[PDB]
């Protein structure tokens, strides 16, 4: 069995955009050069966020029939996403884009950025549960695509509009796990168990950001104000 | 909103 013409062009077109993201030099300088104090180490962290904001945004406008959306529900969209994505995009950066070296020092700058541990195990936790996966390329930009296109986001006013784009992604991830991996019959319900744990970061996130209203260190106005 | 917005029109 394989992935029908309009199913590898429609992967083709996820794969491509996912490609082009990269998380730039003066930040894994950063990671490298600058203070252990729990300021810097925030500051490098803040870097991150408002990067990852910026990739995000320019993924989600070459998804397919994404800006055939009302320009309400595409901001909707980003909003209620951008946090389950920043998980997903970290897991991939610390297990497969930085070096064993560079990523046990971003580890470092992480558990002693000012954060509670509260905030931090889960994460680490995510990571490992993730890593544990092996994931591909594929998998990592389907599912990506999967959480920006979830049709049942606040604030969504033509939920049938994101499910005509969401359920061919699904499909196309599900064909993919019967192709690569047909002695596991459950790799599809293990890449579904990851999407329900993404979910719970959400609560997690809104809580920290609630604690730090009365923080003249960690509050950072540009990410605070929207999330 | 209207950093996203930003962004998003570009
Ligand atoms: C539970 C939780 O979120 N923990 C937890 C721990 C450490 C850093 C973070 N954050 C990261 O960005 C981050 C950075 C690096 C890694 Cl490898 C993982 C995560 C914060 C964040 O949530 N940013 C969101 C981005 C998407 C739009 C809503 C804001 C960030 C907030 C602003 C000040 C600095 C820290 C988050």
């Amino acid at each position: 069995m394989e992935l029908t013409p309009d199913q590898q062009t429609l992967l083709h077109f996820i794969m491509d955009s996912y490609n082009k993201q990269r998380m730039p030099q003066e930040i894994t300088n950063k990671i490298l050069k600058e203070a252990f104090s729990a300021e810097e180490n925030f500051l490098i962290l803040t870097e991150m966020a408002t990067n990852h904001v910026q990739v995000l945004v320019e993924f989600t406008k070459k998804l397919p029939g994404f800006q055939t959306l009302d320009h309400e529900d595409q901001i909707a969209l980003l909003k209620g996403s951008a946090v389950e994505a920043m998980f997903l995009r970290s897991a991939e950066i610390f297990n497969k884009k930085l070096p064993s070296g560079h990523s046990d020092l971003l580890e470092a700058r992480i558990r002693n950025s000012g954060i509670s541990d509260e905030y931090i195990t889960p994460m680490f936790s995510f990571y490992k549960s993730i890593g544990e996966l092996k994931m591909t390329q594929e998998e990592y930009a389907l599912l990506t695509a999967i959480v920006i296109l979830s049709p049942d986001r606040q604030y969504i006013k033509d939920r049938e509009a994101v499910e005509k784009l969401q359920e061919p992604l699904l499909d196309v991830l599900q064909k993919l796990c019967k192709i690569h991996q047909p002695e596991n019959p459950q790799h599809f319900a293990c890449l579904l168990g990851r999407l329900t744990e993404l979910r719970t970061f959400n609560h997690h996130h809104a809580e920290m950001l609630m604690s730090w209203r009365v923080n003249d260190h960690k509050f950072t106005p540009l990410l605070c104000e929207i999330w | 909103h209207q950093l996203l917005r930003y962004l998003l029109d570009k």
